[PDB]
């Protein structure tokens, strides 16, 4: 910075205090009562949602094994799960429904083989709207998975 | 859509290779239609203004909505919006010894905002009990303000 | 019986459920610190890991950032809760844990914590609530919008067949303002320049350049001990060099006193603006609350404006009464089938709704197309009855 | 004749009712058109 | 540093004037805080392509970005895709080879951080800290013994 | 420039719109080519030049 008469060395060491740290001090987080960081990804207008959670390989996955000791992942806010569930238990509720609906038919039908036509009928027009809606645009919506039930 | 874009991102790479004067003017890319339809002429009858205070409070009250609204491709205002006009007298100038050099310089200096910090700042000493910005240098108002630099 | 049993049935848009996932903000008075808000982030937090074990299974406490903004009066608790299977009861339900939570917070404390089940809809249409916005039209300041604004607050609360309405968050705390002698500087040979870089890089900041650090460039900041920088009386610790190379004291050409301030301005359209987010009533619903908030904003000073199933179903249903009647006789010519049908309509809706009526259920996006399902099995049992017998 | 006239959906309440009424008159055409080709053919070829 | 009466009407207001002749547009909001941070929304009609949406905005953007302080604009002005709300909040931690709320928060954002926004569109990724900067503290005491300024 | 054909030196605030600060001359002093030696320019030794 500056060289006093006497020859005397100004360095910014003796005027300042140096050390590596944060850029910005305003937030700091804490995993359960315990110092920590993370990254809380937002959506894009438009994404793909479940498909950018999963969009995988990755997401991070290629940085899960380089990290040194200590260093560890954890997963707290995650919408992932609840669409696992969304889907599961509305594909049991298909099955339920057609095990529901073998039985009434076979409970006025005595034959066997009459209980049968409208059990390998509407199996067909289920994958028939799947694949309509894919022709048209609409995803495997909550929506679009109740109206299967509906 | 995309025709506008082409030309105006290419635009911003000769950007730097133009004077700072027309940097800090209005580049300005648009859609052409070399044909007005709306014409909406605004006058006084009662409280008498100039062909100079409508055409301000025309372009600081609405001017700035109309080329917003549906899809406008500009706004061509009749007149001009307000500005801090400063009439200077060479002679005036001459038996104080001055320039426009140094009226520049001193508007560039008096009038301007500062980004002060704060007490209580990003990073502080656990412990603190106040938090509250700092107001610096603030960009003056009124004429009789700006007829007061030294 | 059909018909009050539909009308006096409350309008929803969509069931907020649980989502073994869920979040809590904490809001402090004017001008609080990191250490302060920190302290209730810490008990907010240990509600969720002793008094909460059977839900939560993880917590992620941020101290700085809310949702109506940032700093050191805001803060946010990132909730997660354990699977559903060993969330049995419907107290280790999202709707249970946010209500005693609340009801913890709003006690034990001296701030603002809250709780809420997320939006599994969207941020916008809650129902029976509103997002007004009070917009300066003239050359009016933001002092004078806030006495408007504190005018429609009032009034709105004076006479509420009620209301809920608050403010958004824009506090008003106050600012330490500094005056610069711009006589006094020049005479003692000081350069405005050199004062404003000294204030500005020593209390706030300065992005001076940018090096490297392990391959990744990074950024050189330069600021100051916290201790140099706390109070006002600080301010004097501060020497400029001037022209004939000597120090100067701020104290020589500041000035020191306290102004009236927001930590945040507003601004729609191009305007600067306050938001109003009320609800409302308990027994009104928007359309009613929403035009019974316009009349007051009329009834405010000059120079102050204001911008903010639904109407849908009324047209919709409307085509569903002309394409019937058509297709009920694109295959079954007289105007007497197209009339047989027409019945079975509200002959299944009145146990449809009674259904929904009886239990906890309201008239929400599922029930409106469980209402059309069900005339469209109507009218299916109806047509039966009328093409075998013709 | 009374799902497509409330599909003509609009605002955020789009693809809400849209979506639901499309999912079940495609499948009521599909249902139909099953019940014209596939049903009535497994009906009469095997059923007693 | 800035205060929110000086990025009021030295970044918004300037942004806000010239922001216009766009198609499709309902409105616009803004929030100017005090710790000197602009943030502005603009919300278009429902169904309108947000990826030429983003450009009519951005791109008159940059028509007033010379008319912004050096100081902002050498700091991060961002265009990118609004979703206010999270799905995947990765949560990071360390167990063994103990390090601060601030070592992880810079690690994170120099190694995941620049990679996880870029995946999948990602309108934007939110960091629970700050990366590593060269901080440097100055004392004004040893700044006036030796005659010096900042 | 800045005497006879206007200079765009900063920003104001009037009325909470920021608005443009002008540096030109009365037009009497700019009107005709006579007009410009009625311009002195500060020079090094601190004296005027026409
Ligand atoms: C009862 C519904 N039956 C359908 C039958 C169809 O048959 C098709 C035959 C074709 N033969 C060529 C001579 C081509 C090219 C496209 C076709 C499309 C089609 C058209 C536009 C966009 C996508 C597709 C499409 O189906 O592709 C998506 C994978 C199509 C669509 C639907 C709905």
């Amino acid at each position: 910075l500056k060289v006093n008469q006497d020859g005397s060395r100004v360095l910014l060491r003796d005027v300042a205090k140096i050390e590596l740290g944060g850029e910005n001090y305003d937030i700091i987080a804490e995993f359960n009562g315990q110092p920590a960081s993370g990254l809380g990804i937002k959506l894009a207008t438009g994404a793909n949602a479940l498909d950018t959670a999963a969009a995988i390989r990755a997401e991070l996955a290629k940085m899960e094994p380089f990290f040194p000791s200590g260093l560890k992942i954890v997963y707290p806010y995650d919408t992932t799960p609840f669409v696992k569930i969304s889907i599961h238990e509305v594909v049991k509720t298909l099955v339920e429904a057609i095990i529901l609906v073998f039985l009434v038919m076979y409970l006025f039908l005595q034959n066997f083989r009459a209980t049968l036509i409208p059990t390998i009928a509407v199996p067909v027009v289920l994958l028939g709207t799947f694949a309509v809606l894919a022709a048209f645009g609409f995803s495997i919506n909550t929506l679009t998975m109740f109206g299967m039930v509906l | 859509d995309i025709a506008q874009v082409q030309v105006q991102n290419k635009l911003q790479l000769a950007m730097p290779l133009l004077p700072q004067e027309v940097q800090q003017q209005g580049v300005s890319v648009e859609k052409s239609s070399s044909s007005f339809l709306m014409v909406v002429g605004v006058i006084n009858t009662d409280g008498t203004m100039t062909q100079e205070d409508i055409s301000d409070y025309v372009a600081a009250n609405m001017k700035d909505a109309i080329s917003r609204t549906s899809g406008v491709g500009d706004v061509q205002l009749f007149g001009s919006q307000y500005a801090m006009r400063i009439w200077m007298n060479p002679n005036e100038l001459n038996k104080f010894q001055l320039t426009p050099v140094d009226v520049i310089t001193a508007i560039k200096a008096q009038n301007a905002q500062v980004a002060a910090g704060q007490l209580g700042g990003t990073p502080p000493v656990k412990g603190q009990q106040l938090n509250a910005s700092i107001i610096a240098q603030t960009r003056l108002t009124s004429t009789e303000e700006f007829g007061k630099i030294l | 019986g059909m018909a009050y049993l539909f009308v006096r049935l409350p309008s929803s848009f969509l069931p907020d459920e649980d989502q073994g996932v869920f979040m809590t903000m904490v809001q402090l008075p004017a001008g609080a610190t990191q250490e302060r808000t920190q302290k209730v982030l810490n008990e907010v937090t240990h509600y969720y890991l002793t008094k909460e074990k059977n839900n939560v299974e993880s917590v992620f406490a941020v101290n700085g950032f809310g949702f109506a903004g940032r700093g050191q009066n805001t803060g946010i608790a990132f909730v997660s809760l354990k699977d559903w299977a060993d969330r049995p009861g419907e107290e280790n339900k999202v709707e249970a844990i946010t209500m005693r939570a609340t009801r913890a917070f709003s006690q034990i404390k001296d701030a603002m914590v809250f709780a809420f089940n997320l939006p599994a809809i969207v941020e916008l249409g809650t129902a029976t609530g509103f997002d007004f916005e009070l917009i300066d039209q003239a050359g009016l300041g933001h002092e004078k919008l806030t006495q408007a604004r504190n005018q429609l607050l009032a009034e709105a609360a004076k006479h509420p067949m009620l209301t809920s309405v608050r403010p958004n968050g824009l506090e008003d705390t106050p600012q330490f303002k500094i005056d610069i002698d711009q006589e006094k500087a020049q005479a003692l040979g000081v350069s405005i320049n050199d004062i404003n870089t000294t204030l500005g890089a020593a209390w706030g900041g300065s992005y001076v350049n940018d090096f490297i650090d392990r391959g990744r460039v990074k950024k050189v900041y330069v600021m100051s001990e916290a201790k140099y920088r706390m109070l006002p009386d600080d301010i004097g610790d501060w020497y400029v060099r001037a022209a004939d190379g000597q120090m100067v004291p701020f104290s020589a050409f500041s000035s020191s006193r306290w102004e009236y301030g927001s930590p945040r301005l507003e601004r729609y359209n191009g305007l600067p603006s306050m938001e109003i987010l009320g609800q409302a009533a308990p027994g009104k619903s928007t359309g009613e609350a929403m035009e019974l908030m316009e009349q007051l904003a009329s009834k405010l000073p000059t120079g102050v404006g204001y911008d903010w199933s639904g109407n849908q179903a009324p047209s919709l249903y409307a085509i569903s009464l002309i394409v019937v009647f058509l297709c009920l006789a694109a295959l079954y010519e007289s105007w007497s089938i197209p009339f047989s049908v027409m019945l079975v309509v509200p002959l299944g809706v009145i146990g449809a709704l009674l259904a929904a009526t009886f239990r906890g259920l309201t008239n929400d996006v599922y029930f409106q197309v469980g209402l059309l399902t069900t005339i469209g099995l109507s009218a299916k049992n109806a047509i039966l009855i009328v093409e075998f017998a013709k | 004749a009374v799902f497509v006239p409330m599909a003509f959906f609009g605002g955020s309440t789009g693809a809400i009712y849209r979506q639901f009424s499309i999912t079940i008159v495609s499948a009521m055409a599909l249902s139909v058109l099953v019940a014209l080709i596939l049903t009535p053919a497994l009906c009469a070829t095997m059923l007693k | 540093g800035a205060d929110a009466k000086t990025v009021q009407d030295t970044v918004t207001q300037v942004i806000e004037q010239n922001m216009n002749g766009i198609d499709n547009l309902m409105y616009m909001s803004s929030n100017s805080d005090s710790t000197g941070t602009v943030q502005i929304t603009l919300t278009f009609e429902s169904g309108t392509d947000a990826d030429i949406a983003q450009v009519q905005v951005q791109n008159k953007l940059q028509l007033a970005m010379p008319l912004l302080p050096q100081e902002v604009q050498q700091q991060g002005v961002s265009v990118e895709k609004s979703s206010s709300s999270f799905l995947m909040v990765v949560g990071v931690i360390n167990t063994d080879g103990t390090m601060t709320q601030e070592d992880i928060s810079d690690y994170v954002a120099a190694n995941m951080k620049d990679a996880i926004s870029r995946t999948s569109g990602v309108g934007d990724v939110q960091l629970f800290g700050s990366q590593y900067a060269m901080r440097i503290w100055m004392n004004p005491n040893e700044l006036n013994k030796f005659q010096l300024t900042p």
